[PDB]
């Protein structure tokens, strides 16, 4: 009986109808597609199950779709969402491989498609490098899956070959020293895909890790590499895109410290606060709120980034992971300097914000002003909330 | 290939079977059912024949050196090649369906597969990508 | 030249077809030797545990 | 026309004689007029068992 | 060693998603068809289908009016949300018929000769 | 015995290719109210043999600006693939024989593209891509036709296959439009009329050129045997001659398409028709 | 000490291991173009596909064949997209680079 | 995922099911603690898979056969 | 079994040869030889249909796209530092260590395995693909859809 699979049939039927509707709308010469975007958001809601993580991903992708305008980009983001959703439910390396590869192909094509102006060739260059680096990591995953399949005779993810699969997962999160594909991507690709790349796949992969993964090894050297390299790199790079790429490497090192000491509640709290800050960061038009992102990414006390860092520090001290904790505290002391550089650049400066001329007047002030109210979330964060 | 174990020889003992297998004639109704071995021999023999065709006019033909005798007298192909690649993969997927006595849920799964195929194809038709004006 | 390249390819194919099976044979011989050492050590441990284990 | 008839007759005769000769040669190789049939795993198992048991019958015959 | 003689004409009866439950309610029909699923559907399911269709019509009219294409957008969005709701309702009815959900209303209506 | 069987197969293939190219000349002449070759031997029966021997003692032109290996390899690859495909027709018992021949004929594209890469002509590079585009475009309709054919091919034990000896010995009346599409696809693969616009062998002389034409006519005979097996209830000498006569008859009476015209035909007419027929036959076969 | 089947199996596994590392390393080591890098990625995929098919025969199991079909699909899609991007980048940067498709120079 | 390539199931599927049944019937709060009590079934499943111990026995018999022919070459 | 083992070992030689040569055309020719030889290797294991899929997809379709791209984009620069710059000794050392000596093999502690031919059943494959792995089949279709749309969007205008 197939009566337990109506959501899958609904997914496929919705894709079949959406392609035909997008074709009919384009035969009329419509230069805007807000109706297509609303149908895409409805389809996103209709295929998502009733778990916390699934709906967090769903609501995140509904918010992200407001920064994309063409039909093909919307289709690629939907088919990347299918991989992102179904990776959280993957209990093998077969589905794991297919979901990861679908996401990689969608990201590569979007990086090629959306570039404009003088930065087109730089974006295509960085997309090619990302594709080549992704191909060999995919080959490593397939090779060691074949080794595990031959040794165990089954699809269980146990044994020594899980160390290389773990390295595949660490590549997909931009963990140093395999971090330079993300550093290349941050310097050229436009802001909407940078917003997409810093939020949704990290959530999808960490939920797969929380749900169906065990390894008998450690990730401590990659924690050290990510934290020290990210902090020193963001201290040393004057371009703002490289600053935010290296600060992202530092944040993924903190999330790996939360993974390594168990306690995924602190991981989920810090990831949620980080995702809301990212949603504020890449949609800013008034540059004074760039200082709020700075004080809430430096871990300064009353804002929500402090709470996200401080439960990670608390659980690390609870299980006595002293050396990694000391390295994390040193890199936190270093991170403050370049977040202060951000504050010097964009707060202690005269205010200029250009008006719109061709309509759409400051079109994402709702989301940015809503996400700035991360100064009111700390009242709920101090309680036993995320567990 | 020859069998290397008593279990592979149906537990027949002796030395007559080993020599008889190593010096057997090729037989589709003996030990070589569905074998694809004549395809290799055909390649070797035809390569020999075409090499003899290539070499022979270098001996039995006249030749004169001249500097003028040894001289010369779009993106649609990208579309065709990539579309052919994807459609060939899809037909290769459809081939295990046609080689089975399929039940009704197999039929409806296959039709969902074909529907996704033809939906992408019809989108590229409607956007004017199969009109080869350029 | 064409004849030189065809001769070099034929030489490389024949040399690869004769040389690599010796590498594989040496590797398999090393694995057999280490496995026999492991079997003998296991038998020694079993005899020791029978001796002081009753 | 009448000039096109000899080549068209010769093509048929060539293919008839060649297929007859190839049939006789492959019939001498295989000794049964169903060698080209499709065979699944059960039929392959049956033929391989038959071959090995024929070899065993030959081995046991040269002992009496 | 000797394999089983294959049955080429018999395909396994298998759906790709397996429920891993036994039903905890009486089983009326272990395998209902689409007619069986629609003819034993409750009124709340039809209500949520009509609510989804109405919301789809109104929202499609709003979004399709920005490109002056409001009526076909409203019709398409209504059908899209309505078929989502209809698949949900048919699945709920089939699960009640198979015994995986509460079916006290369905047992007293689907067995005319096995009423009491 | 396998080498003997293969050589006994190879002999009538080459003899038949010579007689096909003569019969094409003479039938094309008879439609045009003339005679065709009659002088060269009695009833012109030595003309292909003297063409072959004339090309044998012809000077081989090796251009000293090309890559000699690929230039030599292109007609050898074409000829070898034609002979191997004939062996797959007659000296095989494989389960997926039609898939084997489809795979071999998909390899035949390489001789055209190696000739296009090797020779340093401006328009050889221009025409090789067009010829490859035509062959590539019609291969998909051939594959979907094979999908429709294989839905009804079952052997005695109940297994579905593409084995030629298990095909029925009656004409497939239910698949007449698919048979017509198959025949026009054969015409498109062999670059005949009405698809003969693209040539690629403009720099080849003597026996390399002879290898090109022997490969072309042998591939035509392969596709004729395949069509007679799939649709006409078996492989026979009369069916080979009748289908060859039909191809020459079409070449006598029709003009050719432009490049974009047969591209639109193959990508907007033949592929959707074969896929729709596959869906209908799958619905019937349940 | 060992049989002909064991020689055949160990030779297969040694061959595929050297194939995998050849595809991973060699075109980068010889400082080749992006087109040859994509070809070597196809070599990596072929090594994994052969390993899966060997294991599927070895265990009498279906999962290797499913993985084989999936690997062919994903590898061809990624390769086609990469070649399209290579052509686009070459046409964007050939006016000032000449050797634009070689990033290992 | 345990389906056979030419048969209904794989050749060592039932050994795997024996091991998983043992793991199912234990009550320890950790998988690593439950694994210590089902090591015999895991060993039999590994012996089904690769036959390392049968190969080891054959290697030992071959070592003794090579020893009884070099050190012992006794003529009649 | 000399020719079968030699045909198995030839695949690694062709894998090295793809990157070793300086001509891109010759690299593609080596790849075509490798895929044909590997399709014949897969048929030693008993796979008839999947070997034909290997041939039909990789040699028939993908290598044609490779040869079109190479022939459209490669003006001869083999002298232009493709010969004059050589190769990387560190990369060659990595290849030797990992693929010749094989310090981290896929079989791990095992060093000997018995190769066993299979008997491919396409009825079993059809049953598996269209009943047991049907969700993976549909997601493969979605990946092919991504490829088709993405190529047609990325085609240089
Ligand atoms: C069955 C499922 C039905 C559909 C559900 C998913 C689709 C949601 C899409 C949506 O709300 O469309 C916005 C759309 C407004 O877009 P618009 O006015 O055409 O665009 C104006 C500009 O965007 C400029 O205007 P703006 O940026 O100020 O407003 C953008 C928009 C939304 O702006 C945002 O994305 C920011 C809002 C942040 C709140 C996020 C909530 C998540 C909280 C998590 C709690 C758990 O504004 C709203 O807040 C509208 C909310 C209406 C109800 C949503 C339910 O809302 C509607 O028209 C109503 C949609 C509700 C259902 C019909
Ligand atoms: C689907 C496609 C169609 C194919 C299917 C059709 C069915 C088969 C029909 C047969 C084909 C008919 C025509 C054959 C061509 C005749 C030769 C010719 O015209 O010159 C070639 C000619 C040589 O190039 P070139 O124009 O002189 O130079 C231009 C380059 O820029 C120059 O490049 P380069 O200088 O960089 O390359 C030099 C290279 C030149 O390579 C060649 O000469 C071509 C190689 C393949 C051609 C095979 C034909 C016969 C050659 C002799 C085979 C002997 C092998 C052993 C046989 C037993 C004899 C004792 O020679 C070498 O030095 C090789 C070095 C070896 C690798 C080194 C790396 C590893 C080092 C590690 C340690 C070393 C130990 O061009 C080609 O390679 C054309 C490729 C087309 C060949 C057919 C493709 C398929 C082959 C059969 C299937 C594969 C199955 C495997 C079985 C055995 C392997 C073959
Ligand atoms: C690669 C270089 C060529 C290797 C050639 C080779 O291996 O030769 C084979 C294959 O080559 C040949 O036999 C043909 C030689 C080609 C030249 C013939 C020209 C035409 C006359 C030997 O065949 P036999 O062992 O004698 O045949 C085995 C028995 N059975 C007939 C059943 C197949
Ligand atoms: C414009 C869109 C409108 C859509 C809504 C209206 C259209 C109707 C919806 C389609 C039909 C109803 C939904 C499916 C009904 C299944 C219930 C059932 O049992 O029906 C048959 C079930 O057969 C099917 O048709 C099964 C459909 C299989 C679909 C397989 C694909 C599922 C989706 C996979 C997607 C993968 C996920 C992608 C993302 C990772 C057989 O009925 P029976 O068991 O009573 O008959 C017995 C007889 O002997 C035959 O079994
Ligand atoms: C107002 C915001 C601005 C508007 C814009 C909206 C942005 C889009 C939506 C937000 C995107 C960020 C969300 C990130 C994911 C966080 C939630 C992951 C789930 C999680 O933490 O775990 C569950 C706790 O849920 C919880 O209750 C977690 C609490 C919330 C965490 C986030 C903290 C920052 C706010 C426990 O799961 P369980 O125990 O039930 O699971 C067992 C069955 N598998
Ligand atoms: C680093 C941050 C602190 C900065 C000043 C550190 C000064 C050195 C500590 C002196 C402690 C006194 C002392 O020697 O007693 C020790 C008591 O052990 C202990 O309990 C050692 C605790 C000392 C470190 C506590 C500081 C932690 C602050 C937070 C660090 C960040 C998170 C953790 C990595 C061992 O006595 P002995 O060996 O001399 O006796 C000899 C006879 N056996
Ligand atoms: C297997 C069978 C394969 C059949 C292939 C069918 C190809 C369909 C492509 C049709 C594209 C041509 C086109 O513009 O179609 C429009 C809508 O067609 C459609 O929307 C037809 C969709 C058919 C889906 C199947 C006609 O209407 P329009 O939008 O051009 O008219 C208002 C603007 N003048
Ligand atoms: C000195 C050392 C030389 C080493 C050469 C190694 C590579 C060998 C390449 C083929 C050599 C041909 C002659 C060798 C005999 C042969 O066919 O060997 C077979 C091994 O398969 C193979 O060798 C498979 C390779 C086949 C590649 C040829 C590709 C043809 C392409 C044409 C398209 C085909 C389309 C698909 C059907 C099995 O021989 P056996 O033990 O059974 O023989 C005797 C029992 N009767
Ligand atoms: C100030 C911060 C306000 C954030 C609001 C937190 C609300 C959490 C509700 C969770 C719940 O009731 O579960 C519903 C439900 C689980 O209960 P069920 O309805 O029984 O399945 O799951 C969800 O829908 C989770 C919603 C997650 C929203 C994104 C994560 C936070 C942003
Ligand atoms: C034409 C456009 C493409 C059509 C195919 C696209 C979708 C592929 C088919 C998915 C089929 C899902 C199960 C269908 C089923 O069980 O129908 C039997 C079912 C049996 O009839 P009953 O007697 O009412 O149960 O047929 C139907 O009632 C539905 C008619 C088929 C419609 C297929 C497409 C659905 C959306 C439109
Ligand atoms: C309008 O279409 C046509 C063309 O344009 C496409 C042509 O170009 C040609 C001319 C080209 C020809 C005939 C070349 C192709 C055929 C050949 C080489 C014949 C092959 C025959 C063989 C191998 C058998 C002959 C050899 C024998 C009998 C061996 C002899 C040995 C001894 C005596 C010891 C023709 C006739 C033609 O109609």
């Amino acid at each position: 009986a197939a009566a337990a699979a109506m959501i899958e049939l609904d997914l496929c039927f919705g894709l079949l109808l959406l392609i035909l509707f997008g074709l009919l709308s384009l035969r009329n010469g419509h230069v805007s597609l807000a109706h297509i975007r609303f149908i895409c958001q409805c389809w996103l809601v209709m295929i998502t199950p009733l778990e916390v993580q699934d709906f967090a991903l769903c609501i995140l992708t509904v918010v992200l779709l407001q920064s994309f305008h063409s039909f093909e980009a919307l289709l690629f983001l939907l088919l990347a969402y299918i991989g992102q959703l179904y990776m959280m439910h993957s209990c093998n390396l077969v589905s794991f491989y297919v979901c990861l590869e679908a996401q990689t192909l969608c990201v590569v094509v979007l990086c090629g498609l959306l570039a404009r102006g003088a930065s087109t060739s730089f974006s295509v260059e960085a997309a090619l490098k990302f594709l080549l680096l992704s191909a060999m990591v995919s080959g490593m995953a397939l090779f060691w899956f074949s080794a595990m399949y031959q040794r165990t005779g089954s699809l269980d993810m146990v044994g020594q070959e899980t160390f290389w699969i773990l390295l595949v997962m660490l590549f997909k999160l931009g963990v140093a020293p395999m971090h330079m594909w993300s550093v290349d991507l941050y310097g050229s690709i436009p802001k909407s895909l940078l917003l997409y790349l810093s939020t949704a796949p990290k959530l999808s992969l960490f939920t797969f890790w929380a749900s169906s993964w065990h390894h008998d090894f450690s990730v401590g050297v990659f924690i050290l590499f990510s934290m020290f390299i990210g902090s020193i790199g963001a201290y040393g790079q004057p371009a703002l895109r490289s600053l935010f790429a290296y600060s992202t490497i530092n944040e993924i090192g903190l999330l790996l410290l939360a993974v390594e000491t168990a306690g995924f509640h602190t991981l989920y709290q810090h990831l949620g606060i980080y995702i809301i800050t990212q949603l504020l960061l890449w949609n800013l038009t008034d540059k004074r709120l760039f200082a709020l992102c700075a004080v809430s990414l430096a871990g300064l006390p009353p804002f929500a980034g402090f709470f996200g860092k401080a439960w990670i520090f608390w659980h690390a001290m609870s299980v006595q992971a002293f050396s990694l904790l000391a390295a994390a505290l040193f890199c936190t002391l270093l991170s403050l300097v370049y977040y202060l550089r951000v504050i010097r650049l964009f707060w202690t400066a005269p205010v200029h914000t250009a008006a719109s001329f061709t309509g759409a007047p400051n079109q994402t002030t709702l989301t940015s002003a809503c996400a700035v109210a991360l100064a009111f979330a700390p009242v709920m964060l101090v309680k036993p909330f995320v567990i | 290939y020859n069998a290397w174990s008593p279990a592979q020889r149906y537990f027949v003992e002796g030395d007559h079977v080993v020599t008889a297998e190593a010096s057997r004639t090729f037989q589709f109704t003996g030990l070589d059912s569905g074998s694809f071995y004549p395809y290799v021999i055909a390649t070797v023999i035809a390569t020999a024949i075409s090499t003899v065709f290539i070499v022979a006019p270098l001996v039995i033909a006249p030749s004169r050196v001249d500097l003028d005798k040894s001289s010369a007298y779009s993106v649609s192909f990208y579309l065709v090649s990539i579309m052919y690649l994807l459609f060939d993969i899809e037909i290769a997927y459809l081939f295990p369906y046609a080689m089975t006595h399929a039940s009704l849920p197999m039929y409806w799964t296959m039709n969902l597969f074909l529907a996704i195929l033809v939906a992408g194809f019809a989108y590229e038709w409607g956007m004017g990508a199969l009109e080869w004006r350029e | 030249g064409l004849i030189r390249n065809i001769a070099t390819f034929a030489t490389a194919v024949v040399g690869w077809s004769v040389g690599i099976p010796f590498v594989v044979q040496a590797r398999m011989n090393g694995y057999v030797e280490r496995n026999l050492a492991t079997y003998d050590a296991a038998q020694r441990q079993k005899a020791e545990e029978a001796a002081i284990g009753g | 026309g009448w000039n096109a008839l000899p080549s068209l007759v010769i093509i048929t005769g060539i293919w008839t004689a060649g297929l007859f000769a190839l049939d006789k040669v492959q019939m001498f190789r295989e000794n049964k007029p169903a060698w080209a049939n499709n065979k699944d795993g059960w039929q392959k198992a049956l033929y391989r068992r038959d071959w090995y048991l024929q070899r065993e019958e030959e081995t046991l015959a040269m002992a009496k | 060693t000797w394999p089983e003689p294959p049955n080429y004409y018999e395909a396994p009866k298998h759906g790709f998603k397996v429920t891993l439950e036994n039903p905890t309610f009486p089983i009326i029909n272990p395998d209902p068809n689409i007619t069986d699923a629609v003819t034993n559907m409750r009124s709340e399911n039809w209500g949520v289908v009509a609510g989804l269709a109405g919301l789809g019509y109104v929202a499609g009219y709003y979004f399709g009016a920005k490109v002056h294409w409001a009526k076909p957008t409203a019709l398409f969005t209504s059908i899209f949300l309505g078929k989502s709701g209809l698949l949900w309702g048919m699945s709920d009815s089939a699960h009640r018929l198979m015994g995986f959900k509460e079916n006290s209303k369905e047992v007293a209506a689907n067995l005319p000769h096995v009423m009491q | 015995m396998i080498v003997a069987s293969i050589l006994i197969l190879i002999v009538p293939v080459l003899l038949s290719v010579a007689m096909f190219t003569l019969a094409e000349r003479t039938v094309m002449a008879s439609m045009q109210r003339r005679f065709g070759p009659q002088v060269s031997g009695i009833s012109g029966l030595l003309q292909p043999f003297w063409d072959g021997l004339k090309l044998g003692v012809k000077e081989p032109v090796l251009p000293d600006s090309s890559s000699a290996g690929a230039f030599a390899a292109s007609p050898m690859i074409s000829f070898v693939l034609s002979q191997v495909a004939w062996v797959g027709i007659c000296i095989s018992d494989a389960s997926f024989q039609g898939l084997v021949i489809m795979a071999i004929s998909s390899l035949a594209v390489y001789g055209v593209m190696l000739a296009g890469w090797a020779s340093n002509s401006k328009y050889a590079f221009l025409g090789c891509l067009r010829s490859v585009a035509l062959m590539v475009s019609y291969e998909l309709s051939l594959g979907a036709a094979l999908l429709s054919i294989g839905l009804f091919v079952t052997d005695g034990t109940g297994m579905k296959c593409l084995n030629f000896a298990e095909m029925p010995t009656t004409p497939q009346y239910a698949m007449l439009p698919l048979c017509l599409i198959f025949l026009v696809c054969i015409l498109a693969e062999t670059k005949r009329d009405p698809f003969d616009l693209p040539g690629y062998n403009v720099e080849y002389s003597s026996l390399g050129f002879a290898l090109f034409f022997i490969a072309e006519y042998a591939n035509m005979a392969v596709m004729s045997a395949i069509a007679s097996i799939y649709f006409l209830g078996g492989f026979s000498a009369l069916k080979i001659t009748a289908l060859f006569f039909a191809f020459v008859w079409t070449r006598g009476t029709l003009p050719r398409y432009r490049y974009d015209q047969f591209m639109r035909l193959g990508w907007k007419a033949f592929l959707p028709l074969t896929l729709a027929f596959f869906a209908l036959h799958a619905s019937v076969a349940i | 000490y060992y049989t002909e089947g064991e020689i055949f199996g160990t030779t297969f596994m040694y061959t595929t291991n050297m194939m995998f590392w050849a595809g991973i390393v060699g075109a980068v080591a010889f400082r080749r173009n992006l087109i040859i890098l994509l070809l070597s990625a196809e070599t990596v995929m072929l090594a994994c596909n052969m390993n899966f098919l060997f294991t599927a025969a070895y265990l009498n199991d279906i999962t290797g064949a499913i993985m084989s079909i999936t690997i062919t699909t994903i590898a061809a899609c990624e390769t086609a997209i990469g070649l399209a991007l290579c052509v686009a980048y070459f046409h964007m940067r050939s006016a000032t680079d000449v050797e634009a498709l070689n990033m290992l120079k | 995922a345990g389906m056979g390539l030419s048969t209904g199931t794989a050749r060592c599927y039932d050994w795997y099911m024996d091991y998983l049944k043992c793991m199912d019937e234990r009550k320890e709060p950790m998988i690593a603690l439950r694994r210590e009590h089902c090591l015999e079934w895991l060993e039999d499943y590994n012996e089904c898979l690769h036959r390392e111990k049968e190969r080891t026995r054959r290697q030992v018999i071959e070592r003794e056969r090579r020893a009884q022919l070099a050190g012992g070459s006794k003529p009649a | 079994m000399f020719f079968e083992n030699s045909a198995i070992l030839l695949c690694a030689l062709l894998s090295i040869a793809v990157g070793y040569t300086k001509s891109p055309f010759m690299s593609l020719m080596y790849s075509v030889m490798l895929f044909i030889n590997s399709s014949f290797v897969l048929m030693m294991l008993g796979f008839e249909f999947l070997a034909l899929v290997n041939l039909l997809v990789y040699v028939g379709a993908l290598a044609v796209l490779f040869l079109f791209v190479i022939m459209l984009l490669e003006i001869p620069a083999t002298e232009l530092r493709a010969y004059s710059r050589g190769w990387s000794t560190l990369g060659i050392f990595v290849f030797i260590i990992n693929g010749v000596f094989q310090i981290t093999p896929s079989m791990g502690p095992r060093g000997i395995i018995t190769g066993l031919p299979g008997a491919e059943s396409i009825t079993n494959l059809g049953h598996a693909l269209y009943l047991y792995f049907a969700d993976l089949l549909i997601l493969n279709s979605l990946v092919l859809t991504v490829a088709l749309f993405g190529r047609f969007a990325i085609a240089p205008v």
